[PDB]
């Protein structure tokens, strides 16, 4: 069936994921001898594993669309090229709980729009940075 | 892995002793006859000594009329049928011993009382850039 | 019952730009220690969990028990507790104060003091037409018989050792 | 530099007025914690009888 059955911001937020876990998947061969690697080819090799480490998720705890759409994008639009690997998990609670509490207009802009704005893909990039400032600098 | 470790650790101190050789050729600036190749009858070690003979192959096109010491049958089996008219002299038996400065010293006297005429020249050699990574450079 | 809900929370934009960073990285940690108590926050909202006395009603034989069970509830409703240490904030919030208006009226001097600098090289004749009299003037280091000895009378000469 | 001195003590003034928005902050920490103490007793309160049901 494919995208036919899916919401607008997560069919249009996986399909990127999508083309980047293939291109993570092509140049996985090379991150074994890898001593030296091109800069794109790391960017790539840096953004799946984040990608990687955003689809873990615990058991008994399924997620509700719109926190899968918000982790998804975050890690996609390399919000989390930055941040450890280690510590994805960490940050999808916090990251979520912020906007659950101090952003809730973002979701509200989400849901009445179906989908993600350039404005609003402008507003995630602010707090995302101001998020990151603010537990660490 | 254990002749590596052991050549490893030798090398940790005889690169040093190949810097302070360099550094006078370094200082003087001396651009670029005769070709050294470095191998050995043990093959089967990976992509060493094709990728040495294919570098030797460049310098073929680059410079026919030189003349090239080879020490290794490998790379003297690969670069007869190319550029017989062209080998001077091949080393062979070379390999299963741990190079020291005696074998050294057995290529450098051959070098002189051969009588060849050589004004510029360079070694073939693989560098050591790290564990899975070799590169074929020029001395 | 009332004052503070998890809804209430100061501007830390303000707050974030006005320390000078690992200088006061203490905050660093109280940001995150007070984000430690929000968590304890995040949990225990103001009303419990309902419970629908009406199943356990019906569902038990004799309800008797429920029905003192459910009035010992609603006859049982303890209010907040009482604040400890305020006045101890109070007081250092005072003592604050008094350090406000000892550190603004020290950093009012001290621009003063900057202004009245910047005043002398704004009436400071320019170096080009200045003859070496004025420079020693408008300079008063100056040289004189008391004065440190040196083939070249400069700013360090003398002792070098 | 004079300038810099100028805009270094602004800012010095300004951490000053700062500190107030910090004791506000202390205080709705201490209030924070005596609400979740407070609140989880009513959360265990009404899980007892919940139990006693």
């Amino acid at each position: 069936v494919g995208s036919a059955a899916q919401t607008r911001a997560m069919k249009q937020v996986a399909g990127s994921m999508k083309l980047e876990l293939a291109q993570y998947r092509e140049v996985a061969a090379f991150a074994q001898f890898g001593s030296d690697l091109d800069a794109s080819t790391q960017q790539l090799l840096s953004r799946g594993v984040r990608l990687t480490e955003l689809l873990k998720q615990g058991q008994y705890v399924p997620m509700a669309i719109e926190d899968q759409v918000a982790i998804i994008y975050c890690g996609v639009r390399g919000h989390l090229d930055k941040v450890e690997p280690s510590k994805i998990t960490k940050f999808e609670k916090e990251f979520s709980q912020h906007i659950k509490t101090s952003h809730r207009d973002i979701l509200d802009t989400i849901a009445k729009e179906g989908q993600i704005s350039p404005d609003t893909d402008a507003k995630l990039k602010k707090v995302v940075t101001d998020f990151l400032s603010t537990f660490q600098a | 892995a254990a002749k590596y470790t052991k050549a490893e650790r030798e090398l940790r101190v005889a690169k040093p002793y190949g810097q302070g050789a360099m550094k006078f050729y370094e200082k003087t600036e001396l651009k670029g006859q005769l070709i050294i190749a470095i191998s050995s009858d043990r093959g089967l070690c990976g992509a060493v000594h094709s990728s040495v003979g294919r570098q030797l192959k460049a310098d073929l096109a680059a410079n026919p009329d030189t003349m090239v010491i080879c020490v290794g049958d490998k790379i003297r089996n690969i670069l007869q049928r190319l550029y017989g008219n062209n080998l001077a002299m091949v080393c062979n038996d070379f390999g299963r011993r741990p190079p020291v400065f005696e074998d050294a010293t057995k290529v450098a006297r051959a070098v002189l009382e051969s009588g060849m005429e050589f004004t510029n020249g360079k070694i073939v050699y693989n560098a050591f850039r790290s564990v899975v990574s070799f590169r074929t450079t020029d001395i | 019952a009332s004052k503070r809900i998890a809804r209430s929370s100061i501007d830390w934009a303000k707050m974030a730009e006005s320390v000078p960073e690992s200088q006061k990285a203490m905050y660093n940690q109280f940001k995150a220690k007070s984000d430690g108590y929000i968590r304890k926050a995040l949990s225990y909202p103001e009303q419990p969990s309902p419970i629908n006395w009406e199943h356990y009603r019906k569902s038990l034989t004799n309800p008797a028990m429920v029905d003192a069970f459910k009035k010992q509830y609603e006859a049982l409703k303890v209010p907040y507790p009482e604040d400890k240490v305020s006045s101890q904030i109070d007081a250092q919030e005072a003592e604050a104060k008094k350090e406000i208006t000892k550190f603004i009226q020290e950093s009012r001097g001290r621009i003063e003091n900057y202004k009245a600098e910047l005043g002398k090289l704004g009436q400071m004749i320019p170096f080009e037409h200045m003859t070496l009299e004025d420079f020693f003037e408008a300079f008063p280091e100056k040289v004189l018989n008391p004065d440190p000895p040196s083939p070249n009378v400069k700013k360090k000469p003398f002792k070098n050792n | 530099g004079f300038e810099e001195a100028i805009t270094l003590e602004e800012r010095a003034q300004k951490s000053a007025e700062a500190q107030i928005m910090l004791f506000q902050a202390k205080r709705e920490n201490v209030q924070f914690q005596l609400e979740a103490a407070y609140r989880a007793r009513l959360h265990h309160v009404n899980n007892e009888i919940k139990k006693r049901l």
